[PDB]
């Protein structure tokens, strides 16, 4: 009687105590919106640009639209960001200055921008403990990997397309060459990649067109700057690529790829953990063996090892089925990846 | 419970709030009821020393430079560099920021809702057919399971083979399916006069693809461009294909709508073209058989007055070294001169007629 | 492929057992064809994994018994690169390498306690010179034989050698990217300083040793030791300010071990550098810094 009516009072303030979190949680989205609504006040700021400073007060300013007029000083601000050089903002009335405008490319901002979240990737790689070689064996991941570093850090988002030296007019993308390694040269840190080199790889065994000889001129301006009368100690750059043969042999010299990476899946510990990583999502019955799977697996590619195993999930998705046998993946796998031996020519 | 009473008060004060902000909330309407013009804003982010440093670029229509901070309601698409925002009379502030893509060539390309086709329309390709039906059925409606399972679909598939196939009437055959929005895109529309404009194709491709609805792009005679040479055009559309597939490689979002590719040719094959997000569905579509197209030619062919004393092995005697859309032009060229043959019920000879009328 | 060495190597292991150096001689045309061969560069790791170990077993039973060590050094010294010079495509492998000398100074780890005074002035100063022929490494094993060279120098009397290991060092800390070891080796910058005790090399090397070093990725438990042990040189050769900003970071020695004997030094040491801090500026604030903790009243020098 008397003991169970603190608990039935107890359930009582327990809905009635379940109730404030239904709204008090929108509240304080209701008051950001006055919030907004109050920070929407400072409206009327126009732009300009300081060539010449006659009077440390008042100086002159140069606006965008073309038309130039001179303002004053606001008592706020000081004299540092005052000087001449740096683009301003002035207000309508009273041309008066409330803060400046840090210049910065159109593109600066997308260069400058990307990037690529994700910080598990570094400890995703799987069983793997002045350039580097990226090529192509029987194995990929030559993007999941420098991306995995690059989403980890990178330091920059410094990414550098083979498709970026294309120069459809004169071949004289030395200037490219001398201002993106000479932008790398002025920044203390940077990291180049070089995905697809392959294309921009000829071998110039015949005699090459005007197409491939100024691809090749490039490349001769990478010779000048890795092994000519400029160091690279800082600077380093990952050479990424498809077909370990048509690699350049002039370029495959020690000197700039000191050591050489062959992405596969060699050992049953890195196919295990890759494996592993790659099948975390996925829910199977209670009956598991990867040493099959593993065992099997020889000299395959570590995505489309995801994509073969993903494509067996789906095999058994056919049957509309919620769990997943790991049958399907033993003869999925096996078939699809001799699907993937037929088409690895 | 003498001191839970005191959320009454509580209750009383947050319904006074939802009484109150009817007043705040309802000039809202008035205040933001239509941006007379469009200006387009570029983002730079700026630095105070709250005092918190944020900032943007803004450019009017009429080549005007102004400046503002980066206000309005709640963003989440927003903070990109584009244009059609809202902006009041005078005050220049952002109120309702949508995207432009406005150049209505490429946007309005292929506007097409849905076709006529469906699937049930050939014969004796499900064996390999089946695998783009549920290629493209489980991931419209089995997002649900795609966590459960860890799933994520591809987003390029290559339909290749010989030409003639009526590849691309099957794909739409198949988009009719989707139920999505089909959107055309041709090989050779890449290929222009002016400079980077493969550059604008592609980001608007993805622009309505990212930007719309989930959608269903299709493209053909992509092996007419995908040629890898090593000036020449061709590495102009190496510039062009290879910023595609790194909007297909350094992308991990791009879990969004696919890019269904066809190929006539595979003299020409792209090494580079082998991804779980880049065309990793290679399902070889070879010539169909004299039995496949009377097959596809008999479902064709289902709906004329067709005479039921067809025995298949005169047409399938004839029908040597042929395509799909070949037999679906003797189809209808059939239905062409069978009206002025006079009798209405389609006749036997008329197979043969057509085969070397058009061939 | 390595599948033609391997019968080769589990094989010549089993022939190997009680024949003379000169079916070595006799192994050295066997052994030269088959480096210059085998282009591969995944698959004939494991014959370079085998025949080293077949040419360094039989180094082994040659050395078990009875060792001149003459003709044993002369092989090595005069045989480095011959089968490297005429291979013009250089595998770049840096794979094997790390393991075929640090199975040779494993090797000399099990032939340098005791076994004949001859032999290992010539492989030690042989090796040493095998350091500056190197130029690439990970600059470990080129440290360990000149750190264990030198600390028989300790004992021997010699303390000529400090220009070279304290020249080599230099060389052995720039060029890569070293934690542990940097720190488990960087002692030997200032241990021959107690006989050299030469200012300038002071000055070079603390300059040299906090070039970028707080307190992380660098355990072994005796930091606060080795941080006693770096700056009173300083101070030896210093006259006040060297400890300054020494006895300013010993605040967190207390924390890590028993604050037993930290009464002794630690609290002894808390008030000479700020008597001895500068008049201008350091004095007004660094007075703070250790006023407010309940150890410093209990010091009879708490009125002084």
């Amino acid at each position: 009687d008397y003991r169970k009516k603190l608990l039935e009072h107890k359930e009582i303030d327990g809905r009635l105590k379940e109730l404030r979190e239904q709204l008090k949680e929108l509240t304080k989205q209701y008051e950001k919106s006055e919030n907004d609504l109050k920070a929407l006040q400072s409206v009327g700021q126009i732009v300009g640009e300081v060539l010449k400073q006659l009077t440390e007060e008042k100086f002159i300013v140069k606006a965008t639209n073309g038309p130039r007029y001179v303002v004053g000083c606001r008592r706020q601000l000081d004299k540092s960001k005052l000087k001449p050089g740096t683009r301003v903002a002035l207000d309508m009335t009273t041309l008066t200055i409330m803060r400046y405008l840090p210049r910065e490319v159109d593109p600066l901002v997308y260069n400058m921008s990307h990037e690529d979240p994700g910080n598990v990737s570094y400890s995703e790689i799987g069983g793997l403990s002045k350039g580097c070689l990226l090529y192509g064996p029987p194995g990929t991941g030559k993007t999941l990997l420098a991306r995995a570093v690059a989403s980890q850090l990178d330091c920059n988002f410094l990414k550098v397309v083979s498709s970026s030296i294309v120069d459809k007019y004169i071949g004289e993308s030395a200037r490219l060459i001398r201002e993106m390694f000479n932008y790398a040269r002025d920044h203390q840190p940077c990291i180049i990649f070089m995905d697809e080199i392959d294309a921009i790889g000829g071998r110039r065994f015949s005699e090459g067109t005007s197409a491939d000889r100024e691809i090749q001129r490039t490349l001769m301006e990478l010779l000048n700057q890795m092994d000519g009368f400029d160091t690279l100690h800082r600077v380093k750059m990952i050479m990424a690529t498809n077909r370990p043969d048509t690699l350049d042999p002039a370029l495959l010299r020690p000197g700039r790829l000191d050591r050489k990476i062959h992405i596969d899946l060699p050992n049953e510990q890195a196919r295990l953990d890759i494996l592993k990583i790659h099948a975390g999502p996925i829910t199977k019955h209670g009956e598991i063996d990867y040493e099959a799977i593993v065992k099997l697996s020889d000299g395959f590619n570590g995505a489309d090892l995801r994509n073969v195993c993903t494509e067996a999930g789906m095999f058994a998705i056919r049957a509309d089925h919620d769990f997943v046998v790991q049958e399907d993946f033993m003869k999925a796998v096996r078939k699809v990846a001799d699907s993937k031996k037929l088409e690895s020519k | 419970k003498i001191m839970k009473s005191e959320v009454l008060r509580v209750t009383h004060e947050l319904q006074a709030m939802k009484d109150k902000i009817k007043e705040n909330s309802e000039k809202i309407k008035v205040n933001k009821t239509l941006p007379y013009l469009v200006s387009n804003v570029i983002e730079l982010l700026d630095v105070d020393p709250q005092r918190k440093g944020k900032c943007a670029v803004i450019k009017t229509s009429t080549r005007q430079t102004y400046f503002l901070p980066v206000i309005g309601l709640v963003d989440a698409e927003k903070l990109k560099p584009g244009d059609l925002v809202g902006v009041n009379k005078d005050s220049y502030l952002i109120l309702e920021t949508l995207p432009t893509e406005y150049d209505s060539r490429v946007k309005a390309m292929e506007v097409d809702e849905r076709p006529t086709e469906q699937y049930s329309d050939i014969g004796g390709l499900d064996k390999q057919i089946q695998e783009l039906v549920e290629a493209i059925v489980l991931p419209m409606n089995h997002k649900e399971k795609f966590e459960n399972l860890g799933i994520q679909p591809p987003k390029g598939v290559l339909m290749y083979g010989p030409p003639g196939t009526g590849k691309t009437l099957l794909a739409r055959a198949c988009a009719a399916q989707t139920k999505a929005t089909f959107l055309k895109l041709a090989g050779p529309q890449l290929v222009q006069m002016f400079i980077g404009d493969g550059a604008k194709l592609v980001r608007d491709a993805f622009a309505l693809a990212k930007e719309k609805a989930p959608s269903i792009i299709f493209i053909d005679e992509l092996d007419a461009i995908g040629t890898k040479r090593f000036k020449a055009g061709d590495r102009e559309v190496q510039r062009t294909m290879l910023e595609l597939l790194n909007q297909l490689d350094g992308f991990q979002p791009n879990t969004q709508v696919k890019v269904i590719a066809a190929t006539n040719r595979v003299d020409i094959l792209d090494p580079a073209l082998l991804r779980s997000g880049r065309l990793d569905r290679k399902i070889e579509f070879p010539m169909p058989n004299e039995e496949a197209r009377a097959r596809i030619m008999q479902i064709h062919s289902r709906k004329m007055n067709v005479s039921p004393d067809v025995n298949y092995e005169e047409l399938a005697r004839c029908t040597d070294d042929f395509n799909g859309a070949q037999c679906k032009a003797v189809c209808v060229e059939a239905g062409m001169i069978a009206l002025r043959r006079g009798a209405t019920e389609l006749t036997h000879e008329d197979y043969m007629e057509g085969i070397l009328e058009v061939q | 492929m390595a599948d033609g060495g391997s019968e080769r190597a589990d094989g010549r292991i089993v022939k190997m057992e009680v024949d003379y150096s000169a079916t070595v001689d006799q192994r050295l045309p066997e052994c030269a064809k088959l480096a210059k061969e085998g282009r591969l560069q995944e698959v004939i790791e494991t014959l370079l994994s085998l025949e080293k170990q077949t040419r360094t077993a039989s180094d082994m039973v040659s050395t078990s018994r009875i060792l001149v060590a003459v003709v044993k050094m002369c092989y090595e010294a005069k045989e480095w690169d011959l089968l490297n010079e005429n291979i013009m495509l250089l595998s770049k492998r840096r794979s094997q390498l790390k393991q075929a000398v640090a199975k040779m100074v494993q090797q000399c780890c099990t032939y340098v306690e005791e076994i004949t005074d001859l032999p290992i002035k010539l492989r030690l100063i042989d090796t040493l010179r095998m350091v500056t022929e190197g130029k690439i490494y990970v600059e470990i094993e080129r440290a360990r034989l000149t750190k264990t060279l030198a600390t028989i120098k300790e004992q021997n009397g010699d303390v000529k050698e400090a220009a070279s290991i304290l020249q080599e060092l230099q060389v052995e800390t720039y060029g890569s990217m070293e934690k542990k070891e940097r720190v488990e080796f960087i002692l030997e910058q200032m241990r021959l300083c107690l006989a050299v005790k030469d200012y300038i090399r002071t000055q070079i090397i603390s300059k040299k040793i906090n070039t970028k070093f707080f307190q992380e990725e660098n355990t072994e438990k005796l930091k606060l030791k080795y941080y006693n042990l770096m700056i009173q040189l300083d101070q030896h050769e210093g006259s006040y300010l060297s400890i300054c900003k020494h006895y300013r970071a010993i605040y967190d020695t207390p924390c890590i071990q028993a604050e037993s004997e930290k009464w002794q030094q630690a609290l002894k040491s808390v008030v000479l550098y700020v008597i001895l801090a500068p008049f201008d500026n350091e004095q007004s604030d660094l007075v703070h810094r250790i006023s407010g903790d309940k150890k410093l009243e209990e010091i009879p020098k708490y009125k002084d």
